Parts: structure tokens; sequence; C-alpha cells
């Protein structure tokens, strides 16, 4: 009933970079949260940040610092994660979903594309 | 002479410390010091009182209870090149008294709303409250909508505030009429209070300034005993040794401590004007700056305490919570809190009456320091009818005022407590003692100080007199300077015509010195030497 | 920051067995804990969140409690599209974080 599309996968080489998108669609784009989160090869979900479609505000991870920055678009409805600085460590895959303010669960999630370098 | 003094000692002692406390150091110390530190901030707070605010503090006050003149008529005996102090602090404590009293007016009028078993926050049933609705948790299955708003919030920005009807900083919107009739009333309360003079204000700060202390001893021993209590307490009391490193933390601490004090200001040099000659003001500057940093720290206990109850019964992590930077901490979150406990009409009603006597007692001390300022001054046309022209400035205030009782004042008093205040009263006090120290001399004052008490301070006094708060007004004045403020309220962004227009007021005030030292060489003419000395002489009475 | 710390990563049992794993907080946290289910290649599956609430399209099945920081997640009767790496998930504080998860043998 309601579906987080993304983007796709891509051979990025190291020193390039790559933004991902996602596609709020079923709810309304701008009344939750729309969180990012990387869980690497066999491993543990790690945050990366929030983001707030209404404002543009953003609240990211302490180690993403300058490492990654997020933007959004309500006229578009997408949201569009910068990466910079990228590695063969910090190549994954990636998750979008959503969450509501202050109860702060990850209701729904997108498909999962793999940022693999 | 015709120097009215106070009833006894403990008057003047009572009058200065409610000077010092205010609501900043309810809305403005705890938010600040969990921000900026944490439970570490406590040292850099305390090395800047005693380097910073206690030093300027003793200075002043000693310099108003040895001259025994305003903080206008002193130059004329002090450094006559320097005169427009006196009319710059008039200009800061009438946009103080401005911006400052609608705080006061939304206490009130919070305070005579809240006599009903029901308070109007604790459910949002009303007229005011649009479908945004989500009232209080009672538990976790409710769901919040980015949009969705507390009951206590949405009283706050549609009912007390009327800020829903702000399309614009452009225009206004209208005056309403409640508020303007809680400020008619508190302005009636002031004028009613300091038309004699400090005979009866002491005897009205006797309950003004003693009140909030009492309230704040209960809602400690509340405090004491909430489910979920100490968490907010841990919150208060945990360090964090690496925040400490950043200059912001002690840059926050620097301006907490002297806008907490209020050191270089005008109201306790106009006090001491009024002071025994042979009495210790050295004592009472130090149980004044030691109640005061006290008074701040109980302050941040029983918020944070009471932060905390919330955060048990609401989500924890009272950061989550404690999101509005400004009066709003009180106003909506203690609002949240005093509603969840039971029988909440009597402690919202000490609340605000703690909040509003917090006020009243600032707004006295003020106001009575401009008008000993101007009387001293102008001791022939004036001060033969002194409750006359009383009445006059408290109608300038109000005239000054009723621009921030609109719909969106809101954003106007934040606009002025953000812009109208910092830099114009930290370059007038660093210049001032400037002019203390080095034009007049640190060598005279300190004969001074000993001719009067009795003793001269030791070293150290003159070292913090001469060098350490220069350095540390000037160092508080180039960091306000190098970092314009894109200030925010209610997700209402500042353009940058409101940065110029908040410039704008806040030289409004530190030209009209220039203007003197323009304007007076028109009647003492000559050449550059003889002009350059005798604008360094002082007076021979 | 506020780890989060849960069971071994392959304490399980067979099928039909009451399942009990734990998620320790280095802070007390009180309820803010939620439980996602990583099913083997997908995306997490959130199943109960303030540690004592199950999230809309539950079964009965899932359960779990605990405060403080100590949560019981219990679930018995487990069945064989019930095996997934169960991750644990607080509402704490920022920078928010999962846990680890536990492999299901058998
Ligand atoms: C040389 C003569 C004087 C020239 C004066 C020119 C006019 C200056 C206009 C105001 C300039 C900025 O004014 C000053 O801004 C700072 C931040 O920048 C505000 O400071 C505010 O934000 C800072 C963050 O840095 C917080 O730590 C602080 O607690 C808060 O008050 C001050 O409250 C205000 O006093
Ligand atoms: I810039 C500035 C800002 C605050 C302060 C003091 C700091 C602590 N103690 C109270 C406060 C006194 O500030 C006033 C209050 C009411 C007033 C008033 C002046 O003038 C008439 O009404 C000094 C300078
Ligand atoms: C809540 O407010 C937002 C914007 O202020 C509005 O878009 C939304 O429709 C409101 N919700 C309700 C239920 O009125
Ligand atoms: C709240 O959620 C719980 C889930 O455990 C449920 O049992 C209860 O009935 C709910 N209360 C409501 C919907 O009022």
């Amino acid at each position: 009933e309601v579906q987080l599309q993304q983007s796709g996968p891509e051979l990025v080489k190291p020193g390039a970079s790559v933004k991902i998108s996602c596609k709020a669609s079923g709810y309304t784009f701008t009344d939750y949260y729309m969180n990012w989160v990387k869980q690497s090869h066999g491993k543990s979900l790690e945050w990366i940040g929030n983001i707030n479609p209404n404002n543009g505000g953003t609240s990211y991870n302490q180690k993403f610092k300058g490492k990654a920055t997020l933007t959004v678009d309500k006229s578009s409805t997408t949201a569009y994660m910068e990466l910079r600085s990228l590695t063969s460590e910090d190549s994954a895959v990636y998750y979008c979903t959503r969450s509501p303010v202050r109860p702060y669960y990850f209701d729904y999630w997108g498909q999962g594309t793999t940022l693999t370098v | 002479g015709e120097r009215e003094t106070w009833g006894k000692k403990v008057d003047f002692l009572l009058s200065v410390i409610g000077y010092a406390v205010d609501l900043g150091n309810v809305w403005r110390f705890p938010y600040i010091c969990y921000q900026n530190g944490g439970g570490a901030f406590l040292l850099p707070y305390t090395i800047m009182a005693i380097f910073g605010g206690i030093p300027l503090f003793y200075m002043e006050l000693a310099l108003g209870q040895y001259h025994r003149n305003g903080c206008i008529s002193i130059w004329r005996k002090i450094c006559p090149i320097f005169k427009g102090i006196g009319y710059a602090i008039c200009i800061i404590a009438f946009y103080i008294a401005s911006y400052y009293n609608t705080i006061m007016a939304w206490a009130l009028y919070y305070l005579i709303s809240s006599f009903t078993d029901q308070l109007p926050w604790t459910s949002c049933k009303n007229s005011w409250n649009t479908g945004n609705c989500t009232n209080y948790f009672s538990e976790d299955n409710i769901t919040w909508t980015l949009h969705s708003t507390s009951p206590a919030e949405e009283f706050y920005t549609r009912h007390v505030l009327q800020i829903h009807r702000s399309k614009g900083l452009q225009d206004l919107g209208g005056i309403s009429w409640q508020l303007a009739l809680c400020i008619m009333l508190i302005f009636t309360v002031i004028y009613f209070s300091i038309w004699k003079g400090v005979k009866t204000s002491g005897k009205v700060v006797w309950v003004t300034a003693t009140f909030p202390y009492i309230i704040l001893s209960v809602l400690l021993v509340r405090g004491a005993t909430l489910p979920g209590a100490w968490r907010g307490v841990l919150f208060y009391l945990k360090p964090n040794w690496q925040k400490l490193l950043e200059t912001g933390v002690w840059i926050d601490a620097a301006a907490q401590i002297f806008f907490s004090l209020g050191p270089g200001f005008g109201v306790l040099l106009a006090f001491a004007s009024y002071n025994k000659f042979n009495n210790n003001c050295y004592q009472d500057a130090l149980v004044t700056s030691v109640v005061n940093c006290m008074t701040s720290f109980v302050s941040g206990f029983v918020i944070f305490t009471v932060l905390g109850y919330m955060a048990e019964m609401r989500n924890e992590d009272v950061s989550e919570v404690a999101k509005d930077a400004g009066p709003s901490l009180l106003f909506i979150t203690y609002a949240e809190a005093i509603a969840n406990m039971p029988a909440s009409t009597f402690f919202a009603i000490i609340f605000f009456l703690m909040l509003i006597t917090l006020g009243l007692d600032s707004t006295f001390a003020g106001l009575e320091g401009v008008i000993t300022a101007v009387l001293d001054e102008f001791p022939h046309v004036w001060a033969k009818r002194r409750e006359r022209f009383v009445l006059a400035v408290v109608i300038t205030c109000f005239f000054g005022s009723l621009v921030t009782l609109t719909f969106g004042g809101a954003y106007v008093v934040k606009l002025l407590e953000e812009y109208a205040t910092g830099p114009a009263v930290l370059t007038v006090a660093l210049i001032e003692a400037v002019a203390v120290s080095w034009f007049y001399g640190i060598t005279q004052f300190c004969r001074d100080v000993k001719e009067m008490l009795g003793f001269s301070p030791g070293w150290f006094w003159r070292i913090c007199w001469v060098a350490i708060s220069p350095l540390f007004l000037l160092f508080i004045i180039c960091s306000f300077l190098m970092s314009p403020p894109q200030l925010r309220l209610f997700q209402y962004n500042y353009p940058y015509w409101s940065i110029i227009l908040g410039y704008c007021i806040g030289t409004s005030s530190f030209i009209c010195i220039p203007t003197y030292i323009a304007y007076r060489l028109i009647i003492t003419p000559g050449t550059f030497k003889e002009r350059i000395i005798k604008s360094i002489t002082p007076e021979t009475p | 920051d506020i780890v989060m710390t849960q069971s071994h990563k392959f304490m399980s049992t067979s099928v039909g067995d009451r399942v009990s794993i734990t998620c320790k907080a280095s802070q007390d946290v009180s309820t803010a804990v939620a439980w996602y289910q990583q099913k083997p290649g997908q995306s997490p599956k959130l199943l109960i969140y303030s540690a004592s609430y199950r999230y809309t399209g539950v079964p009965d099945r899932f359960t779990g409690s605990g405060s403080g920081t100590d949560f019981t997640f219990t679930i018995s009767s487990v069945q064989a599209e019930d095996l997934a790496v169960y991750y644990c998930q607080q509402h704490y504080s920022i920078p928010r974080t999962f846990g680890g998860g536990t492999k299901l043998e058998i």
C-alpha cells in the first residue's frame, strides 16, 4: 500500500561520488522524517541522519559529519543524499525509510540499493 | 545632603539582590548550561564570574557609593568626555522596559487564566486549538505528525500570543486587548511602587524579591519527590570535559555571567549613590554575587528535575523536549509539566507568581536607576517634583512597548532581546570601565576605595580592574561582532533586512556617546591640547 | 555514545521453542527500545516498538518486555517463517543506533 522507491546500484570507483533518491508513495511526503541508515556487508545497521521535508532541515550523524549531506524536495518528491570521500570500507548497501516525530521508529523502508566500490 | 538613604542595610542588600535575579536565571542559565558542557559548565561559569562579573560589579558599586551621583552625573567628577554613558544607558533601559515587560504581561495573563481546576493547557478542547491536536501522551500508542503540537504549545501559540495571524514581519496584525490590559496593570503597579523613591521601593522589594525564593524552595521540594525526577538532575550534573575545550562554551559562560550579574550598567551605581558612605560595599558585592550564583544553581536544579520528570512520563533524553530556546521553556514545557502533576492549579499559580515577582523587582531596579540618573543630572528643573515625570517615563515605556503587544509580538520581543541589548551594553560597559580605570586612574580609584571604607584592596582586585575585566569585555564584544546570528522563532526565519534593523537598533544607543564628544567642545573651544586636557580633568567641588 | 549490546549472534534453538533474547543498554533506558526483523537479504521489518507495543501488521506470536537496561524479547512456538536476524533499536538519544542481531539455529 505504501512503497518507498530508491535509486539503483553503481560500480563507484574509489574517489568518485554518488547520490541516492527516495520516493514516499502512499503517505504524504512532508509529515514524517525521512531517515537514512547504513549497514555493511553482513554487519549491523548504522543511522545516517534525519531530514525535515517541510523546511529542508537536517540532523546528520556524528560519524557522517562532513562524510554525508542530505537534501529533500517536496515539489519533485525526492530525497537526495550526497555522499563524498568514498572508499571501500564505506561502500555498502544503504536504506531510506520514514519515521514520525518522537516515537522515532522506522516504519517503512525502501527496497535497498548497494553502493559497491 | 538630601541623599535619601535606605531604611536599613538589609533593605539595600535585598534591592540589589532582586536586581541581580530575573527570569534569565530560570530560562537561560539551565538551557545554556546543558547546551555548553552539561554538568561541567560550572567551572567556566565560576571562573568568568570570579574574573569577569564580580570585579566590575564591585568596581561600579564602590564607585557609586563613593562619588554619590547617578550614572550620568558622576562623569562630571570622573571623566567629562564620557557623559554619553548616561544617555546610552537610558536608551538601553527604554528598550528593556519595552521588550522585557511583555514577558511579564504574558506571565500575568497565564496567572489570571490559570484560575480553573482544569488548566487551560491540560486539554485542547477549546476554540483556539485546531485539528492538529495531540493531547499529552498518558500512553505510547499515539503517533505524532510532523506538524502535531501539544495542547500547551497550541495554547501558547494561538491564545495567549495570537501569533497565528502574523502573515509577515512587515506588518503586525493589531494590538491585542488582554495583553494590553495586563501590561497596563503591571505598569500601574510599577508606577505606584516607584513613585516616592527608594523608601517605598525598599518596602515593596521586601515581598517582591523574597517571594521568588520561597516558591523556588517549594518547587525544589516538589521536584525531590516526582517520579523519575533524577534523570534531569543527572543530565544537569553529568560533566562533559570534552565540550569545555570549545571556545563557544566560554563565550556563553561569559555572556551569561555578564547578563546575570549585570555589571557596568548603571543601576548598581545609582543604588550605591543612595547608600551610606562608610558602608562595607565589598561584603555586599560578594554576598550578592554568591547569592545570584546560588539562585541560578537552584533554578537549574528545579527546572531540570521538572524536565526529568517530564522525560520519565514522556520519552527520555530531555533534549528532545528542551528544544525551545527562550521563554518558551517556561511557557510551553513547564506548563505541560505542571499540567501533568496532580493539583496543577496551585503549582501553576505559584510558578507564574514567581515569574511575575522575578520581573517586578528587576523592572523596579532598572526604572529607579534611570530615574535617579536623570534626576541627579537635572536637579533644578527636576528633583523638586520627584513624584512627577515618573508617570511620563512610564507612559514613554508604554508607548515603546505597544509595538510588542501586537499579535506577532513574539518576533518583536525576540528581535529586541537578541539585538538591542548585547553589543550596545557591552561596548558601553567596556568604555565605562576604561574611563573609570585607565582614564580616571586606577591608583586614584584605589585611593578613594581605601578612604571610603578604611582599607585598600589587594593587587588582585587592581589586576581585575585594569586588565582582566577590560580583556573580558573586549573578548565578548569581538566574539559577538564576528558572528551575525541568524536567529529564528517558531520556524519564522528572519531575512537579512531584519538583521539590518536589529543592527540599527543596536547602534541606536551607542552613537549618543559620540554625540556628546562632538557637541560638548562647542562651548569650550580652542586648540587641540587644551581641549584634550580639559576633557579629561574632572570637576572641582 | 549509547552502545546497543545484545545476546550472542548465534544464540537460538530449534523450531517450536521459547526464544528469548536480551538487549542491554549502556545508559538506563525506560522504554525507548524497538525491535526490527531482518529477513535474509531484504530490509528490516518493524515488529515491536517502545519495547511493549507491536506495530501494525504483526502476528500475535511476537512478544517482548523489559525496562531500564535489560529488555526481554520473548517469543514461544516459533514457526518456520519467523527465523531472522532480529535487530534491537533504541529511541533514547541522537545519534540513534541499532543492535547486532542473532542468527537462528535451527
Ligand atoms: C563597535 C560598537 C558596537 C557595534 C555594534 C554593531 C551592532 C551589532 C548587532 C548585534 C550583533 C550580534 O549580536 C550578538 O549576536 C550574538 C551571536 O552573534 C548573540 O548571541 C546569541 O547567540 C550566541 C551564539 O553565538 C549564544 O552563544 C548566545 O547565548 C546568544 O545570546 C548576542 O545575544 C548578540 O548580542
Ligand atoms: I542590556 C541588560 C539586560 C539585563 C540586565 C540585568 C541583568 C540581571 N538583572 C536584571 C537585568 C536588568 O535589566 C533591566 C530590567 C528591567 C528594566 C530595566 C533593565 O530598565 C527598566 O526596566 C542589565 C542590562
Ligand atoms: C496542521 O498544520 C499544517 C500546517 O500548519 C496543515 O498543513 C495541516 O493540514 C494541519 N492539520 C490539521 C489536521 O488541520
Ligand atoms: C494500546 O496498544 C496496546 C498494545 O499492547 C493495546 O493492547 C491497547 O488496546 C491500545 N489502546 C488503545 C488502542 O486505546
